[PDB]
């Protein structure tokens, strides 16, 4: 049992907690974000998270192979969730990047975001004690935004590139791949460690935070509801697509887990463990990310909705702080950093072994023929490194939070989530699913499950389409830089090189199939032995 | 095919006094995979523990059961006059599905 | 559940062939697995052969993996069993039950008839 925990300790936590869900969070006004978070959660998430393993196990085969024995007709949902981990790649390991920049700042007498002395720095810039005595900058935010990021006007100007932070990105690329080319992963003693480190860290983030003298604020602004204005089909979205995009589902991923799982330990336990826990140490962590944002606006005298970015740099702007404020602020910041890396980079292994795992088993004879996998995987992390040269320029936190908002989240985890338990409970058939999920763990899913599957994920994955699509809103930088039409362009052209698999592969194999139309369709919606 | 085997085949017993009586297995069983089911003389057989603690609808509290991995066994308080039936144990965790011998309630 | 009846036992002789019938009522017979367990006039209890719900999965004992067929009709909710080839040993009780849970357990069992092949 304890072991089994530990396993699971690998991967119920990740930046998808630690980082994306507080900024989200703090973007949709704090408590309005929950509802629609906890509605979603209760409604989606465990049950595709169950459907996609049940799948993954039932196939023991990719998340492309499964669909074949499934509906033949929808294979094109496992191209769309090997489409979504390769967008996902490329934009996720900037995270790293700015996390090595921020460990490396960090091996210093002094952290450089502590005070605004130095020739990068804003003359606006006034001390947070100080403050409270104009348009004034706090020390770390503009750090964050000159030194690490250098923030461009727009992204109509990439600027130059930045070479320290290209060689980070050039670092845990290199890490990545000598770790999947060795099989490098936590599995003896080390595994103890890895898996503790990061909610030992939390806990201490999390206490440092609460006792602060304005904690109450920022708890209180986290936890109160605004229903009455802040209902918008954005924060629905947000909400919804966050518990897709944490539990890694609608991805592929978890079907090729579940292939690896031989049996069921009551696999819906097992399930019902990891999603809740999965939440649980999101919902947790906002607490501390909101106490320190309580506590920076009782100290510069400000509004908890504007005193940090509302964007990806959340998270590096509150946790700093935090770390500033603690007895030798350097070891903790050296500390925290370093678990943020072992975090993304256990999660980015397991996300690219995914993906040249499915990328293999789509052309066996040739990419998996002998030792070409190597220089396969070489190409892969070559292509993802220049792919991810974009967002190192100065203008490239545009990049990143448009392949954040579309690539990777948003409309098409609705659209893949949608499709699976539309198939499933309809074209496959219901009953016929809980006769394969009796037959493999012994009991069939219940009244949840299949009346989740059957109306409720359907129903509310159409509904924040059609309200997004009726009160639509452009994507905006932070909250007051707009996005021009053709960068919402490119966001949209990115949701579609995932949401259009479907059609193409469903025309693709009604052409490539002999016989009349209706034996066409018949021949592949009936599935395979 | 997982042979399980009752060791107490036959039992006298005299009301009051507790009765426990144990069944093995020739191979692992998991703990949500083994039941027992009462058989009274004369009629079919009816579950009485399943998951090797939850105790049926009909059954008293007056019966438990205990065990994991490849020893069970159930027992009861005190037993009645109306607990004089065979148990027998089964195994549900793989085919071909496997009764016990059973142990015949002797008064 | 309430009522598990079974119907069609009778004397047969070695060789022959016979159909065994349980008629379901008071749940739906179609989200449910049925199995048969079989009596020995010994009181040992032997498992004869399992069916799902929707009868996609059959599963069948060592002792009639290639002689006995089990089928069901959820549109009468009713249960067969179908015996090819019965031997001296095959002469027991059959009683239908209701396996649809693993983790449970026959729930309930049917009052059960008796086959000889004397
Ligand atoms: N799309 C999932 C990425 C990693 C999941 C997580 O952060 O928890
Ligand atoms: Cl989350």
């Amino acid at each position: 049992k304890i072991d089994f925990v530990l396993s699971v300790a690998g991967g119920f936590v990740g930046l998808g907690n630690v980082w994306r869900f507080p900024y989200l969070c703090y973007k949709n006004g704090g408590g309005a974000f929950l509802i629609p978070y906890f509605i979603f959660l209760f409604g989606s998430g465990l049950p595709v998270f169950f459907l996609e393993i049940i799948i993954g196990q039932y196939t023991s085969e990719g998340g492309i192979t499964c669909w074949e024995k499934i509906c033949p007709l929808f294979s094109g949902i496992g191209y769309a969730s090997v489409v979504i981990v390769s967008l996902l790649n490329v934009y996720y390991i900037v995270i790293l990047a700015w996390a090595t920049y921020y460990l490396f700042q960090s091996f210093q007498k002094e952290l450089p975001w502590a005070h605004c002395n130095h020739s990068w720095n804003t003359p606006h810039c006034m001390e947070d004690t100080m403050r409270k005595n104009t348009n004034f900058t706090s020390p770390v935010i503009e750090f964050w935004e000159r030194n690490v990021l250098s923030l461009s006007p727009g992204i109509d100007h990439p600027g130059s590139l930045k070479w320290d932070l290209a060689l980070c990105l050039l670092l845990v690329w290199l890490v990545c791949f000598f770790c999947i080319w060795k099989g490098v992963r936590s599995t003896g003693k080390v595994v103890y460690f890895t898996a503790t480190f990061p909610f030992a860290m939390l806990l201490v983030l999390l206490v440092r935070g609460l006792t602060l003298p304005g904690a109450g604020a920022g708890i209180k602004f986290y936890l109160y509801p605004d229903i009455t204005r802040l209902e918008d089909p954005q924060v629905w979205i947000d909400a919804g697509t966050q518990i897709f995009f944490s539990y890694a589902i609608c991805l592929g991923a978890m079907t090729s887990l579940g292939s690896y799982n031989k049996y069921h330990n009551n696999v819906y336990r097992d399930c019902m463990l990891l999603g809740c826990l999965n939440s649980g140490t999101s919902f947790v962590s906002g607490f501390a990310i909101f106490s320190i944002l309580g506590f920076m606006a009782q100290e510069q005298g400000v509004d908890i909705a504007d005193v940090a970015e509302s964007g990806p740099g959340l998270a590096f702007i509150a946790y700093p702080k935090a770390v500033t404020m603690m007895p030798l602020p350097t070891f903790w910041s050296i500390l925290f950093f370093i678990m943020l890396l072992l975090l993304g980079l256990d999660s980015q292994f397991v996300e690219v072994e995914g993906q040249i795992t499915s990328l293999v088993d789509l052309y066996p004879s040739f990419l998996r023929k002998g030792y070409r996998r190597e220089i396969f995987i070489a190409f892969v992390c070559s292509i993802s490194y220049l792919l991810g040269l974009t967002m190192v320029t100065e203008g490239g936190m545009y990049v990143f939070q448009l392949f954040d908002y579309y690539a990777a989240s948003g409309v098409c985890l609705l659209w893949v989530a949608f499709f699976e338990c539309f198939v499933i409970a309809w074209i496959y058939g219901g009953n016929r699913f809980s006769e394969d999920i009796r037959d493999m763990i012994g009991f069939p899913p219940g009244p949840w499950m299949k009346y989740s599957w059957a109306v409720i994920t359907p129903v509310l994955c159409v509904g924040c389409f059609i309200f997004s699509l009726v009160k639509y809103v452009p994507l905006t930088y932070n909250k007051t830089y707009v996005y021009p039409n053709w960068a919402i362009g490119l966001g949209w052209s990115l949701a579609l090189s995932s949401m259009l698999c479907v059609p193409l592969v469903i025309v693709i194999r009604l052409c490539q199939t002999e016989g009349p139309f209706l034996v066409r369709v018949k021949y592949l919606l009936t599935p395979r032995e | 095919e997982n042979v399980l085997t009752q060791s107490p085949a036959i039992m006298s017993t005299s009301p009051g006094e507790k009765v426990t009586m144990t069944c093995r297995a020739s191979s692992s069983v998991g703990s949500s995979y083994l039941h027992w089911y009462q058989q009274k003389s004369g009629a079919s057989p009816k579950l009485w523990i399943y998951s090797t603690s939850n105790l049926a609808s009909g059954v008293p509290a007056r019966f438990s059961g205990s065990g994991s991995g490849t020893s069970y066994s159930l027992t009861i308080s005190s037993v009645e006059a109306e607990d004089a039936a065979t148990y027998y144990c089964q195994q549900f965790s793989g085919y071909p599905l496997t009764f016990g011998s059973g142990t015949k309630l002797e008064m | 559940e309430v009522q598990l009846v079974e119907s069609g036992g009778g004397l047969v002789k070695p060789g022959g062939s016979l159909k065994l019938s349980c008629a379901a009522s008071g749940f739906t017979f179609s989200s449910y697995a049925m199995s048969w367990v079989r009596q020995s006039p010994e009181k040992r209890l032997e498992w004869v052969a399992e069916i799902s719900s929707g009868g996609r999965y059959i599963y069948y004992s060592d002792t009639v993996t290639g002689r006995f067929t089990i089928s069901r009709d959820n549109a009468r909710n009713i249960l067969h069993l179908e015996m090819s080839s019965l031997r001296s040993e095959d002469t027991a009780m059959y009683y239908c039950a209701r396996g649809e849970v693993r983790q449970r357990g026959f729930d309930y069992w049917g009052q059960g008839t008796t086959l000889t092949v004397s």
